[PDB]
RNA sequence: AGGCUAAAUACCGGCACGAGACCGAUAGUCAACAAGUACCGUAAGGGAAAGUUGAAAAGAACUUUGAAGAGAGAGUUCAA
RNA sequence: CGGCUACCCACCCGACCCGUCUUGAAACACGGACCAAGGAGUCUAACACGUGCGCGAGUCGGGGGCUCGCACGAAAGCCGCCGUGGCGCAAUGAAGGUGAAGGCCGGCGCGCUCGCCGGCCGAGGUGGGAUCCCGAGGCCUCUCCAGUCCGCCGAGGGGCACCACCGGCCCGUCUCGCCCGCCGCGCCGGGGAGGUGGAGCACGAGCGCACGUGUUAGGACCCGAAAGAUGGUGAACUAUG
RNA sequence: UAUAGGGGCGAAAGACUAAUCGAACCAUCUAGUAGCUGGUUCCCUCCGAAGUUUCCCUCAGGAUAGCUGGCGCUCUCGCCC
RNA sequence: GUAAGAAGCCCGGCUCGCUGGCGUGGAGCCGGGGUGGAAUGCGAGUGCCUAGUGGGCCACUUUUGGUAAGCAGAACUGGC
């Protein structure tokens, strides 16, 4: 029952701007906003309640 | 008591461990009586493969194993409903039928 | 007494391998006989580096044994080594060198069997070079050893850089008192 | 219970057991402990070493030895 | 059940016959051989005793 | 081997091994780590410096199983797939490239080092150092997170 | 906040069983033997020493000194 | 006839009775009447270092499984889609986390204490450094000529290992200024130049077994106490009703 | 016949409590621990000390440095310098 | 305590964000030229692991307290 499953994937060319795209700053970028969600939604929250 | 540059040592044999010594002089023992117990299993149970029921395809949870794959215990009621057969008669098939498993 | 001096009367050596290889002491019979009756001190530093111990023939690496011949005026030299060379995973090229060694690693007879390259052992180095013409004789990383870096005039007292020891590399282990300036002292 | 408190004696003896050494051996001393206002002129001036030396010394070098 | 240096074992996973450390070891044959003997000293075989 | 054992060749001395005047009878200075502070101070600290107090936060019912990242480095990045594939796939074929997928082979981080040569590939993980990102596009492979 | 349930697991007591790079009668269990016996302490309890004739008793008939113990001859045995 | 010798005796000279505590023992210091047997540095776990072997960026099945029921077989052999796992290949931080390649050439933005584009080299440099390479030169009985021949070397070069120094890279803090990108333009991320702290990188040397020494914990080289706790047995002696 | 162990009993000596009493006896923890006495088992060869620095409720002890041994490694002379 | 050389002298040039009238100073780097540079003796350097020691005493000399001591305490060297 184990059946190790091999996607293999091999045959493919190098694309356009997705490799210009995908750079090291999407993880950091990830982060902040995962570390930072709530906090900007308080401040929204506070910004349409002080008029 | 220490010494020039060695690690600092702490061993556990401040508790009266000379008391509490299981050695292993009986592991060929307990192999050749779990050896006789199978094979007893295979030849006086059934002609029922030996261990028995079907496992499942199921993944390891932890954000180490979960890559991997294992057998996992049974067939999550949910799984055995669409598959189309009764529980007990699932297991008296050979089924192995866990009804905490989720989907 | 006679001596005013002091006693030091056997001075550091080790003249008999203390190995107990057939193969070892036949070419320490070949060797000690070549280092003698060929006045080469090819065949000296080969002799004692056949005496040297287990530790202290460092293994070889394949790109090391690759850039020791990259230098300019080692083009047809073969690479002689008291010791053992291994493979490398790191590089991807190989040349057509020549090497003359003890144990070879598999992986590293393959990859030098695919490049074109022709390994030989110290019998057929006797017989193509008795005064060791045409090597380069090479040795390996004595001091990258995990043990040697314990060794110091001191782990900690002028910060001393010489690893300590402990059980787990981390936190709550050996890190309070004279590794920070915060609790007590700073080294 | 009173014992001897401090001596001197048999010590040079046993530090001439193993001969006093001289440190004897420091070729190209060691830099740290120097003004570090004189570290910003010579590590400064050390990598622009790196970097503009080449075309003028060599050609004063093949101009010496044109010369010479 | 365990091969050749060409080729592998085929009944054990793993295992290949070791590299021997000497390909031909026949010391006598290799000190009589002419390549050694083209570059020896002299045999020296005088003893040069105490004098009294 | 009680034969090659120190014991039955110092039988016929007296004190044996241990000194006419020291007498090592039981435990002289303590067990074990007695007098880490008072009296063996010269050799906890000038031997083991930080043994004593207290470091950092305390993370209560702390696994080895959440920071599970073993790294991989450029140089590895190209032995978890055969030599045999990267040769025939980058043997000026095409402007293709192998995929070499890290967790599969059972590792997550890349981080970088020297030694990428010119043949492009793609690198599928789930972290990555910005030093191997940025030799991955220097070399002209891409960059793919998966999860 | 009610309940049952075999398996793998443990066993220096017991019933039979097999083996040992172990000890060989001051050793090995305290105990190779009428050993938890003789014996000691009011009692709780403590606790030993002690194996070997010969192949087979064929254990020395008979004479003689002595009241006997014990001898001197003789005899059995490959050898008293 | 010769004969040293664990036989005895004599003679000349020297010669206090051993073991240990001690600065000092023949001591008016202690133990020893004599003899036979027993009698004291072991074993386990952990660590460190050295040595020996196998494999070597890997290594190890000690946990189980497979073989027909074999005395030695409680052995040995095999697993490989049994490598889960231990150690090592990555460190630095209390942590969120981050995490080790740089250099050259040509063109350009004001080569401006400044960034971009293409190509090339690749773990940097200096001083030492076994070994190795090129080689001036002269050297072999009476004339030029030659090839290995007898036969070294002035001087020069690439430089193993390792040592000293400089430089570079990573991580945490410290100082100073400018720039870049947007799965969405923000108390967002990333970058630069110097100064420090690290048990780091700067072509990796570990894993397993065995042996030796030392240390630690366990009765721990052997023997030794005044003491404490738990549970029971005694007023047949004596004390008092 | 009653009082049984930190208990009894005492015209009081801390006396008696089965030859033991300023805390009985037997067994177990227990081979308690000891920086303190005594002892520590075959031969030959080679090298061979210290009673000193600093610290400790340290002063009969230990840690550190020093003195010492063992294992090697890197080199050098061996053919006017 | 220091010096009695090839790790030293001398010449020529590049760099500096240090310094600054000045190509001024100072450091670093590169290239080149000459080793016969006091006496005597010696083959040197270096890494790891570790036992014992941690009660001392005596003597010439220099000395502290004490009347003095085979008393107590220091210095150099030698010895037990
Ligand atoms: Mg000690
Ligand atoms: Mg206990
Ligand atoms: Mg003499
Ligand atoms: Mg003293
Ligand atoms: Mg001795
Ligand atoms: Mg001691
Ligand atoms: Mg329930
Ligand atoms: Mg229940
Ligand atoms: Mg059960
Ligand atoms: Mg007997
Ligand atoms: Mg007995
Ligand atoms: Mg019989
Ligand atoms: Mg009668
Ligand atoms: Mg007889
Ligand atoms: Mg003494
Ligand atoms: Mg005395
Ligand atoms: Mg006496
Ligand atoms: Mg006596
Ligand atoms: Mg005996
Ligand atoms: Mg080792
Ligand atoms: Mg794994
Ligand atoms: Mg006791
Ligand atoms: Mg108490
Ligand atoms: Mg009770
Ligand atoms: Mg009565
Ligand atoms: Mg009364
Ligand atoms: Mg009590
Ligand atoms: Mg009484
Ligand atoms: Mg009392
Ligand atoms: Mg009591
Ligand atoms: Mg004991
Ligand atoms: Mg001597
Ligand atoms: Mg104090
Ligand atoms: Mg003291
Ligand atoms: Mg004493
Ligand atoms: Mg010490
Ligand atoms: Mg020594
Ligand atoms: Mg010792
Ligand atoms: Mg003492
Ligand atoms: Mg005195
Ligand atoms: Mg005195
Ligand atoms: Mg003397």
């Amino acid at each position: 029952p184990v059946r190790n499953v091999y996607k293999k994937e091999k045959a493919r060319v190098i694309t356009e701007e997705e490799k210009n795209f995908k750079a090291f700053a999407s993880l950091r970028m990830a982060r902040a906003n995962a570390r930072l969600f709530g906090i900007r939604a308080k401040r929204a929250k506070e910004a349409a309640e002080q008029d | 008591a220490p010494s020039r540059n060695g690690m600092v040592l702490k061993p556990h044999f401040h508790k009266d461990w000379q008391r509490r010594v299981a050695t292993w002089f009986n592991q060929p023992a307990r192999k050749i009586r779990r050896r006789k117990a199978r094979q007893a299993k295979a030849r006086r149970i059934a002609p029922r493969p030996a261990s028995g029921p079907i496992r499942p395809i199921v993944r390891c949870p932890t954000v180490r194993y979960h890559t991997k794959v294992r057998a996992g215990r049974g067939f999550s009621l949910e799984e055995l409903r669409v598959a189309g057969i009764h529980k007990k008669v699932a297991r008296t098939i050979g089924i192995s039928v866990d009804p905490r498993r989720r989907n | 007494g006679v001596d005013i001096r002091h006693n030091k009367d056997r001075k550091v050596r080790r003249k008999e391998p203390k190995s107990q290889d057939i193969y070892l002491r036949l070419l320490v019979k070949l060797y000690r006989f070549l280092a003698r009756r060929t006045n080469s001190t090819f065949n000296q530093v080969v002799l004692k580096r056949l005496f040297m111990s287990r530790t202290n023939r460092p293994p070889l690496s394949l790109s090391r044994m690759i850039r020791k011949m990259k230098l300019p005026g080692r083009e047809n030299k073969t690479a002689v080594v008291v010791g053992t060379i291994t493979d490398d995973v790191r590089v991807q090229e190989v040349p057509k060198l020549k090497v003359c060694a003890l144990r070879v690693t598999s992986r590293a007879r393959s990859r030098i069997l695919r490049a074109g390259g022709k390994i030989l052992t110290f019998d057929q180095l006797a017989l193509d070079s008795p005064k060791g013409c045409g090597t380069v004789l090479l040795s390996g990383p004595r001091k990258g050893r995990e043990v040697y870096r314990h060794f110091g005039k001191a782990p900690g007292t002028p910060h001393s850089h010489t690893k300590p020891y402990v059980r787990s590399k981390g936190r709550k282990f050996e890190r309070a008192r004279g590794r920070r300036a915060s609790r007590g002292y700073k080294n | 219970a009173k014992s001897k408190n401090h001596t001197t004696h048999n010590q040079s003896r046993k530090w001439h057991r193993n001969g006093i050494k001289k440190p004897r051996s420091q070729r190209y001393e060691s830099l740290k402990g120097v003004d570090p206002k004189f570290l910003r002129n010579m590590r400064f001036a050390k990598k622009h070493n790196k970097k503009g030396l080449k075309k003028m010394q060599a050609n004063n070098a093949k101009a010496m030895s044109a010369r010479a | 059940l365990y091969g050749t240096w060409r080729k592998a074992a085929s009944l054990k996973s793993n295992y290949n016959l070791p590299m021997h450390k000497m390909i031909n070891t026949d010391l006598s044959r290799i000190l009589k051989s002419p390549e050694i003997q083209r570059a020896l000293r002299a045999p020296r075989k005088k003893i040069h005793r105490r004098v009294l | 081997p009680s034969r090659l054992r120190k014991t039955r060749k110092l039988r016929g001395h007296v004190s044996h091994g241990h000194g006419r005047i020291g007498k090592h009878r039981k435990h002289p200075g303590g067990r074990g780590n007695a007098g880490g502070l008072h009296h063996h101070r010269i050799n906890f600290d000038k031997y083991h410096p930080g043994y004593f107090g207290k470091v950092g936060m305390k993370h209560y019912h702390l696994k080895r199983n959440q920071s599970f990242c073993p790294t991989v480095n450029l140089d590895k990045l190209w032995t978890l797939v055969s030599e045999q594939t990267r040769v025939n796939a980058a043997k000026n074929k095409t402007g293709a490239a192998p995929i070499i997928d890290v967790v599969r082979s059972g590792y997550y981080k890349v981080l970088g080092k020297g030694k990428l040569p010119k043949q492009p590939v793609i690198v599928k993980a789930k972290f990555f150092s910005r030093r191997a990102e940025e030799k991955i596009k220097s070399v002209g492979g891409a960059c793919v997170l998966v999860a």
